[PDB]
């Protein structure tokens, strides 16, 4: 069982940076690549006492990849796995797909084949990127178009960051976050959606940190990715696989946008007072004040959710805790789904990173619900992009790069159809 | 009269793991195939599950199956793991992902050749055998998909012998997977015809027995698999030890299956007592028999009081008295004349063995064929009609080519099965 | 010919615990179920209260119930606590709050199935039993609430066999609860019809016996329950040991109850002497007999001099002479011809047993049905008549659905009972 | 079997603080939270060597809660349980119920549901508050309106402080202490009343100390609370429950205002000369010079009362002592109360607190009598409020905040009826 992770853009490299420090500590592997087993899913051996990851770093700017080349973790990554450009996308989807997309897309696609050669039972790829900028919108969408043709059946996972409705940092964000919607919809088997504001609220209220900067927000994302793949790396009472996961969750081909949430997240001092048991944590995952994207499940009806516990858990009570929520009419599920839970229980406790904002725990829960509440995160956005295109602002920048005037028609017609599907199933 | 063992799926292994742990202690075999017993009666019928090897060692007549490699490491490294022959561990590399479609068509088609080569080897080695026994769970993908395939292929080769399945049928109150109803419906279309004796077990009722009767505070899969294995070990006591009255597998099937389609049973075991309340009981047959028929101790999610028993069988162990067994059989029948079918006089089959369970004086097993199984099936199918009507999750299975006739045929014959139980109640 | 035991409420257990502490002493049963006696007469009729278990141990045939868990721990943890079987410990979780309405309707309706399943188990174990015996208090909420409900349900199951209750009816001078009159009047409406025999004890009097006759300065509930246990123990000594003349539970009922509604008895015991004044007495029957009918040692809140005895019984224990016992019962009847009903000659019934009480030579018990009980009821009723008139405390009970017709018949049927005793006085 | 306490206003942290020092000493639980059983009715366990109270501290000003946050007893209370506002009520029942209350009433009500999740046999809540201020009058009345709907049949006990007729510190006290009368009447199962000045005379005469400050007066109230719940926490000869208590006491739904008193309270040196027997400490309870609220029972007739003896007492004499008082024509009972004494004897002696003003006793008594003398405490203060409202003083402050002009009409019409009921039964 083999898996390879791809990081795109500044956002991808930052999120990728936090993960690969996390993975090393999990398996006791030094930054030099020696271990003072089961790590082969992510790591490759070289003779004796050398471990190198199955990573590729992709970027169109030298500056934010020149950081990893000099940082503490320079000696882990194989030098040519780590690719840079010479001119940026200048926050354009138009330059991302067409003008600068085709000048590096071949170089990395050559390396994927070298990395896909050591694999023996390959599951799929892990993609980290964001919908804000031009590099991670145009170039990333270019890889899924190339990867889908070449491999076909085996699944691809990507972890997107959606632009906020209110707290956003760029000017032209709606243009790219609408044009990406085509390639995510027809070329991603399960698409994970994460927002930037909701990470802050979790930091303010639950985690009690005054000033969350980008160091902490990435460390929260790293914990989720470790939790999903802990089923491959370890063994426990009940096991859930990535192919086993897709079947239970995604109900129709057009609906693969799970919402993620994690528990427990708690401060160092607040850990001593509360008793963290299975029956109480599983209730926290369903709190609308803990969801990772600003949606209210109170207006949505669930049809799937997955519970992934790790640590000291027994299936006797997990039966009762799930049945407890089944009795609540506050939390609503679809009528044609009499049972709607997938349970996976693992035996290895989660590992806390030094320099982080989490306290050592015996149990942890990760929840993945495929709810229809998310329909608002796109319909609310599409008003912004529709507001822009009435007067055709900024369009002169994109037109000169090659894409035509109706390209936005498919951009909204694709999104218009997708909101209907969440209605029809709704 | 010896019988080979097949066990499939992730669930089948822990059910299968405890069986070989318990039965080695019964027959005195150590963890390395050596023998250190006392009674010569152990060696009289030893070859029923074991075959002779060089150096005075025995290895089991076990044929072990899997479709993912993770569960192999646990069973191999666990206690009594080295007993098995390495060639017997037959497992794939990809996985099923909780599908009946992949378990029968896509992945079961390739690995089926390897196992049938091994089971063919076990058949020629033995001189004159009677049956095969298979332990699996009816909710998953591999166990349902591969288990149903092997049963089909085995039956055609040997139409003249008896076949056993010890299945686990799921319940809504302990539901765990979003696609359970699709698995349970698609499989039973074949067990209605391709097996001779079928036992149904609910994970829901196993929790009732461990909570209430046994006073267990933390029921893990270590304990639940303990309960089932004692039922399997009990049915085949007459094959291995002498007694006043004997009853083997063919004796039960003829005496207690009234019609060809009515072969779905309900386990039950007694005594089941806590480690603190065991000093406050007697040692007598009457206390055993009144516990078998208890609607609170039976091993499925059915109340027999919603129907009338067709036939039963009670299998006893220990030095016992032959009047005290049959005299109390009539006490139940006449004092409870409402709960038994009227046109079957003396509905009860009897058997007594000599050698008791280790550490005990007496024990017994209840196998009662009831008409109350008719409720287990609409309860599951109602789950299925609420989903397939709107075509949820159906695209995952349809990619392998099944047609809606398959679902309707699954629904029609399960209605055909449910119909058969109602008129004869 | 065996008896099962039922105990209700906090009052019942503290009464119930002492009963098993002394009666184990008579039969030699240790605190751990063992046997260490001398006389073989201990084992001749042992099974009247015990049922044998494995390993040479006996456990009592008691069904112990409760409606709060606080009173449960003490009886388990006290002396002779491990004697009982854990399954018989039945208790609720909420409490009654001194309510008959909650004790019958809201909370007793849920625990009724649990206990009735156990008393059904103890009824089947015994070969041929005759009665159930119940100890409870007539003032509280659970004791009146549930004790009424069990008696109603138990009776219709066995209308042919004998039933005993040993109630404690409250008194005004030691009144303890604001709503006592509501409890007693509503409960008695059942025991007039749904019980065979009833023993009445007044908690006021047990202090009078401990100050005056026995010289006690500090009567705790340890000592009062000591007095009552020796009465209940004494009635059924004929069932457990031989004698020249015998009288069991069914014999007394026919000989003492003249008419079906006149079954409210009046206890008494002798000798009762202080530990410093006991070297200054004789050891002969005449001193025992005078102390019997003495109006100062009787164990309720009545004076028999206010009426005439209907019938009595006197049960003697020890090696005695049969003329002396009868020559004296005529002396009192001839000397005291004023205090006995005229149209039933020779009102006194007799019985003698062989085995004496431990550490003593002789003893006696007095069960005398009198016409003086009619004052125990109007005295309590007078408490109630000043209450329901102004509807005080009424809404708390009315929240569960009772109607004023229930109080009116509660008043009328007590007037029905009081009239019966005055006409036959 | 669970019970939860709520402290509101300054008066709550006043009283609530002294209780939780007392409770910890009773159960051997050090301020760090560990015990070097039966404490579960008030405390919660977390893993090993950690107990925290089942309490919530509520306040609408920051000052009086920062005192517990820094004091010696900071380590017991969970940080979320200590809730503060930003602007205090400024002696407005108008602001308390309507304007400033509604912006915090939701926050705590979320935690009450969190604290009521761990209960298994919950009996009810204990509320510590006063009719003097505006925070504890308006906001507290807002909780009981919310709590009553959410639970219904569960019993709620509140421990009120009534304003003294002469020894009082505010100007508009009658305005608050009349408008609270509605919510206590229809939304409290049993309401305890105490005045502040009467605690002085008991402290002046009996305790023989010179200057009673607010530290000591709370300690008297703390002892009453512990006595009632010592029956829930321990075991004895004869038992009384919280629900079993109200059946013996409250005769009609409209009459649930018991008076409280305690015995014995004594100095250190006067403790050596008296022999403390059962016989007279039951006579000290009916001393009208020892009653805890300034009323004269000589003008009222007892219609119920309750005794709670703890220590080494036996039921033989308690009946004799009760029988003794029943012979007095000085102490009068109603004709329809032939018996009015509910007794509960408990085996565990009361515990003395260091720094207090009481000496060790083997036995102690708590008396709760439901008498008709208390009619004078309302009809005689109702004149004060009526004297104010003739010239319509101070009304401009409350009118502008939302409540209308006739709100006082119900305030007197309700109180006129409630005094009328005490006449009919009398
Ligand atoms: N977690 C995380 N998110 C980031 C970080 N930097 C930027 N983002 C998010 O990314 C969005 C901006 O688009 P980018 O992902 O930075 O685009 P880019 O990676 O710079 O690629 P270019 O358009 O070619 O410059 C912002 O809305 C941020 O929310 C980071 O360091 N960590
Ligand atoms: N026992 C006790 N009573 C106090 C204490 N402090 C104040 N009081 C009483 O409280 C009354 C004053 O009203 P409060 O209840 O304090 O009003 P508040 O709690 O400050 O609420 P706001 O009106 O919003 O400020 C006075 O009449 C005192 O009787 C104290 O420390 N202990
Ligand atoms: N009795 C019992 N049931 C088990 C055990 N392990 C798993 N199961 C049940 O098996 C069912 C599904 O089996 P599954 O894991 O899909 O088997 P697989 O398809 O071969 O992997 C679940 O509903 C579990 O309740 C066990 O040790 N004992
Ligand atoms: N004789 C006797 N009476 C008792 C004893 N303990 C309590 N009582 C009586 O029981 C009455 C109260 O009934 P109670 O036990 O509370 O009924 P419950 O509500 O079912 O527990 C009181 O009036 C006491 O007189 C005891 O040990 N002996
Ligand atoms: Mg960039
Ligand atoms: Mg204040």
């Amino acid at each position: 069982r083999e898996c390879i992770s791809i990081h795109v853009g500044q956002a991808g490299v930052q999120i990728g940076n936090a993960c690969w420090e996390l993975y090393c500590l999990e398996h006791g592997i030094q930054p030099d690549g020696q271990m003072p087993d089961s790590f082969n899913t992510f790591f490759s051996e070289t003779g004796a006492g050398k471990h190198v990851p199955r990573a590729v770093f992709v970027d169109l700017e030298p500056t934010v990849v020149d950081e990893v080349r000099t940082g503490t973790y320079r000696q882990l990554f194989h030098p040519e796995q780590l690719i840079t450009g010479k001119e940026d996308a200048a926050n354009n989807y138009a330059r991302g797909h067409y003008t600068i997309g085709k000048e590096i897309v071949d170089l990395v696609l050559d390396r994927i084949r070298k990395l896909a050669d050591q694999c023996t039972g390959l599951q799929g790829f892990l993609i980290f990127h964001s919908f804000g900028g031009g590099t991670g919108s145009g170039f990333t969408s270019l890889l899924m178009e190339r990867l889908s043709v070449d491999y076909g059946k085996k699944s691809k996972l990507e972890f997107a960051i959606y632009p906020a409705p209110q707290v956003s940092t760029a000017v032209v964000e709606p243009y790219n976050s609408i044009l990406t919607t085509h390639t995510t919809l027809e070329h991603s088997d399960c698409a994970f959606m994460v927002d930037n504001e909701a990470i802050y609220d979790i930091c303010r209220r639950n985690l009690d940190i005054e000033r969350p900067t980008y160091t902490n927000l990435n460390r929260l994302i790293g914990q989720i990715v470790s939790s999903i793949t802990a089923s491959l790396r370890f063994d426990g009472a009940l096991n859930v696989d990535l192919t086993e996961f897709q079947t239970n969750l995604v109900p129709y081909p057009r609906i693969h946008f799970p919402l993620v949430t994690y528990a427990p997240v708690i401060s160092a001092e607040k850990a001593y007072h509360e008793q963290l048991s299975v029956a109480e944590i599983t209730n926290a995952c369903f709190e609308p004040a803990n969801q990772m994207v600003k949606c209210d499940p109170r207006h949505g009806k669930y049809m799937a959710c997955c519970m992934l516990y790790r640590g000291d858990v027994v299936p006797k009570d997990v039966n009762a805790a799930i049945a407890t929520i089944k009795t609540k009419r506050t939390i609503q599920f679809v009528d044609w789904c009499p049972t709607g839970f997938k349970v996976g229980i693992n035996y290895q406790p989660p590992t806390v990173v030094p320099g982080g904002d989490l306290a050592k725990v015996q149990r942890a829960v990760c929840m993945l619900s495929n709810t229809t509440a998310i329909a608002e995160a796109w319909a609310r956005l599409d008003h912004k992009f529709d507001l822009m295109y009435a007067k055709r602002a900024f369009v002169h920048w994109y037109v000169g790069e090659g894409m035509e005037e109706g390209e936005f028609s498919e951009a909204r017609e694709d999104l218009a159809a997708l909101e209907k599907d969440y209605e029809e199933v709704g | 009269r010896e019988i080979v063992h097949i066990q499939a799926g992730q669930c089948g292994n822990q059910i299968g793991a405890k069986f070989w742990e318990i039965i080695s202690d019964e027959h005195g075999i150590d963890a390395t195939g050596a023998y250190h017993g006392d009674s010569d009666l152990q060696l009289e019928r030893i070859n029923v599950y074991y075959n002779e090897a060089s150096g005075g060692k025995y290895v089991p007549r076990a044929v072990l199956v899997d479709l993912e490699p993770g569960t192999m490491d646990s069973v191999r490294s666990g206690p009594f793991g080295q007993i098995f022959r390495p060639d017997n561990f037959v497992f794939g590399q990809s996985g099923a992902g909780n599908n009946w479609a992949k378990g029968h068509y896509t992945e079961g088609a390739e690995l089926v050749d390897s196992v049938l080569d091994v089971v063919r080897k076990e058949a020629e080695s033995c001189d004159c055998l009677q049956g095969f026994q298979l332990t699996h769970s009816l909710g998953g993908g591999t166990g349902s998909g591969m288990g149903t395939l092997l049963i089909s292929k085995i039956r055609e080769e040997y139409p003249d012998r008896i076949m056993n399945t010890y299945s686990v049928v799921p319940s809504p109150k302990v539901s765990d997977t979003v696609v359970e109803p699709y698995n349970a419906t698609l499989s039973v279309h074949q067990l209605v015809e391709n097996t001779d004796e079928t036992y149904c077990i609910d994970n829901e009722a196993l929790y009732d027995i461990c909570f209430r009767t046994l006073k267990l505070t933390t029921p893990t899969y270590g304990d639940l698999n303990h309960l089932v294995s004692l039922t399997m070990s009990g049915v085949t006591t007459c094959l291995r030890f002498p007694g006043q009255l004997n009853a083997d597998l063919r004796k039960l099937a003829v005496n207690m299956v009234p019609f060809p389609r009515l072969h779905f049973f309900m386990p039950g075991f007694a005594p089941l007592t806590s480690r603190g309340s065991q000093q406050y009981r007697a040692l007598t047959v009457p206390e055993l028999t009144q516990q078998m028929f208890d609607a609170k101790n039976m091993m499925a999610a059915c109340d027999p009081r919603h129907g009338r028993y067709l036939t039963v069988a009670a299998i006893f162990r220990g030095r016992m008295s032959m009047k005290e067994v049959d005299e109390q059989m009539l006490n139940i029948q006449n004092k409870n004349s409402s709960y038994f079918v009227e046109w079957i006089p003396n509905n009860v089959k009897t058997a007594v063995c000599d050698i008791p369970p280790r550490g005990l004086k007496m024990s017994a097993t209840f196998i009662g064929n009831s008409t109350a199984i008719q409720e287990l099936f609409k309860r599951i199918s109602e789950q299925f009609t609420a989903m397939f009507r709107r075509k949820a999750f159906l695209h995952w299975y349809t990619g392998e080519g099944m047609d809606e006739m398959e679902f309707t045929e699954a629904e029609s014959n399960m209605n055909d099965l449910v119909s058969e139980y109602q008129q004869y109640q």
